[PDB]
């Protein structure tokens, strides 16, 4: 489907994980909370060795050419353009490798509070956070604020096969 | 009748820069009015209540660079580089590479990360008793270098007389004051403890270690093999090794050591981007030598 | 399974190097070779046809202070756990 293509420059100090995280989520999510139709995010570079990364490089990608025009992409990001450059094309493609999103038990005692008076009351659990939380962390982040909640939490990723199908808000499956 | 380099040739910097100490500010009485910046015991570095700029202050001295050869097993190959760099100040007077440098000066590169999500940046420098007119910083790109202002000329004129003869030294001081907003993270230098992030203490206060400030102003190099694909301004080092970007730019041919074996040890003239890049790695230094 | 989820019993790993491990230095010519049948049979023994995400292969007693390729001389630890132990011999054997 149709595409915009999303440059950070390189060579500028920051890394790319930093300027990704600030910059490019929370307009994105903005305009992706205002455009109700839910839209696709795509990262062309992801390399896990053993970690994963991320790359210089994401794709917007969305059904309709004229919906990627009604996201008003390079005018939105005019304030930092020293260290994003939006490619303006809407070309459409057919190969891409979609991401979704693992989750990450919780910490003790909040998994405690819950635990309790859920009922289901009183070291088998610190097994599970330490072996499922030590399982998913290696893999890539975003670092995530809050509008509501106003909380800090990191929304990782990983790749999927499915090639079609429903999207969430943030952009994954 | 030259086969070889001597088994001890090494230079030093003709551009020396001192490390920086963080301050704190208010903006509308920025000159009048300054105020301790220090670390918060993991280490953490944040601004406080009531004020809401950071000024951070450093200073370089800049010398000959024909004076500036520590060490040479052999007098015909110091004849030949002379000669070499005499040829140099009869061409171009070293305006080139020093415009680049006051340029790197003026985009306030030195401000890593702690330049994204300013508002208003300004930058003084002062040579002497004599201030010079402010610096906007954000009306400048890091991928271009203007060649038309007039104090950045003003500035490189008095630079490039210094790298090539005519005055002994340069004594150049520079002020910053960036407007990030109150309470919010300042971000200074990080020490090799060698856990926890340990971030750097000058004096009691916070700053940036002098060879992080170097090596933002030696990023002047535009005239690399594959520049065209990759167009961004990489540092000057000897095989080209920007870091970010983990692949050697300049692994062959157009290295430095090559280069210059191909400009003493057998006369060739060389084109003057190549000249341009020799004559930089000379100012900045290292242990040019060979394993005879 | 075969992998360690506590963090206390690391010291225990570390120490027991240490121990069978003091002074008995060898050389290259003098050393088990990694095979790779070993480090299948091990994967059997607990399921694993794999090496799951995280984790590493690691000779409790190691192979250069003298020790066996083999399936009783083997565990899996975390990436960060492997970090550890790898550090804190290096530093007692010099």
């Amino acid at each position: 489907m149709f595409s915009q293509i999303l440059i950070i420059k390189p060579g500028t100090g920051i890394s790319p994980n930093i300027i990704i995280s600030e910059d490019i989520f929370p307009v994105l999510h903005s305009l992706f909370v205002e455009h109700d139709k839910k839209f696709g995010i795509t990262f062309p570079a992801y390399s896990f060795d053993k970690k994963g990364h991320l790359g210089n490089i994401i794709e917007v990608l969305s059904e309709d050419k004229e919906a990627l025009a009604s996201l008003c992409l390079e005018e939105h990001l005019a304030e930092v353009t020293d260290y994003v450059k939006v490619k303006k094309e809407i070309t459409f493609t057919d190969d891409y490798v979609l991401f979704k999103r693992i989750r990450e038990e919780n910490q003790y005692e909040t998994t405690a509070r819950r635990m309790r008076k859920r009922g289901h009351t009183e070291r088998p659990l610190e097994m599970h956070i330490k072996k499922k939380n030590q399982q998913i962390f290696c893999h890539a982040y975003i670092k995530v604020k809050s509008a509501s909640t106003g909380q800090s939490y990191n929304i990782f990723l990983a790749p999927t096969d499915i090639k079609h199908g429903s999207f969430s808000a943030y952009g994954l499956l | 009748t030259l086969k070889s380099r001597p088994e001890n040739l090494s230079f030093a910097r003709c551009l020396n820069t001192t490390e920086a100490k963080f301050w704190q500010t208010d903006f509308l009485k920025r000159h009048t009015f300054k105020l301790p910046l220090l670390i918060t015991d993991s280490q953490s570095c944040t601004l406080s209540t009531e004020c809401d700029t950071l000024r951070i202050d450093f200073g370089i001295k800049v010398l000959p660079v024909k004076e500036s050869m520590y060490s040479c097993s052999d007098y015909n190959y110091r004849t030949a580089i002379y000669q070499k760099i005499d040829e140099y100040i009869a061409e171009d007077g070293f305006l080139t590479l020093a415009k680049r440098y006051v340029n790197n000066i003026a985009n306030a590169r030195f401000l890593w990360r702690n330049r994204k999500g300013a508002e208003i940046i300004e930058t003084i420098v002062t040579i002497e008793d004599k201030e010079y007119p402010s610096f906007n910083s954000k009306s400048f790109n890091l991928d271009t270098f203007v060649e038309d202002n007039a104090t950045i000329n003003e500035i490189a004129q008095q630079i490039a007389d210094t790298f090539a003869g005519k005055r002994e030294y340069l004594n150049i001081y520079v002020t910053c004051f960036v407007k990030i907003g109150c309470a919010m993270e300042v971000y200074p230098s990080q020490e090799m403890t060698f856990k926890g992030k340990k971030l750097f203490k000058f004096e009691g206060s916070a700053g940036m270690h002098s060879q992080k400030i170097n090596n933002a102003l030696r990023t002047i190099d535009t005239w690399y093999p594959d520049y065209t694909t990759y167009e961004f301004p990489i540092p000057v080092e000897n095989y080209g090794a920007a870091r970010s970007i983990g692949i050697p730019f300049r692994p062959d041919t157009k290295s430095f050591y090559k280069l210059i074996d191909r400009m003493i040890l057998k006369n060739e003239d060389l084109p003057i981007e190549d000249k341009h890049y020799v004559m930089a790695i000379l100012i900045r230094g290292g242990m040019f030598s060979k394993k005879q | 399974n075969g992998c360690l989820i506590d963090e206390a019993l690391l010291p225990l790993i570390i120490d027991e190097g240490k121990r069978k491990g003091e002074g008995n230095y060898r050389p290259r010519h003098l050393r088990d070779e990694r095979k790779e049948e070993t480090v299948q049979a091990f994967l059997d023994k607990y399921g694993y046809c794999n090496i799951p995400v995280g984790y590493e292969v690691h000779h409790i007693v190691p192979l250069s202070q003298g020790g066996a390729d083999s399936i009783k001389n083997m565990i899996m630890l975390s990436i960060e756990h492997h970090e550890r132990v790898t550090e804190a011999h290096a530093s007692y054997f010099k």
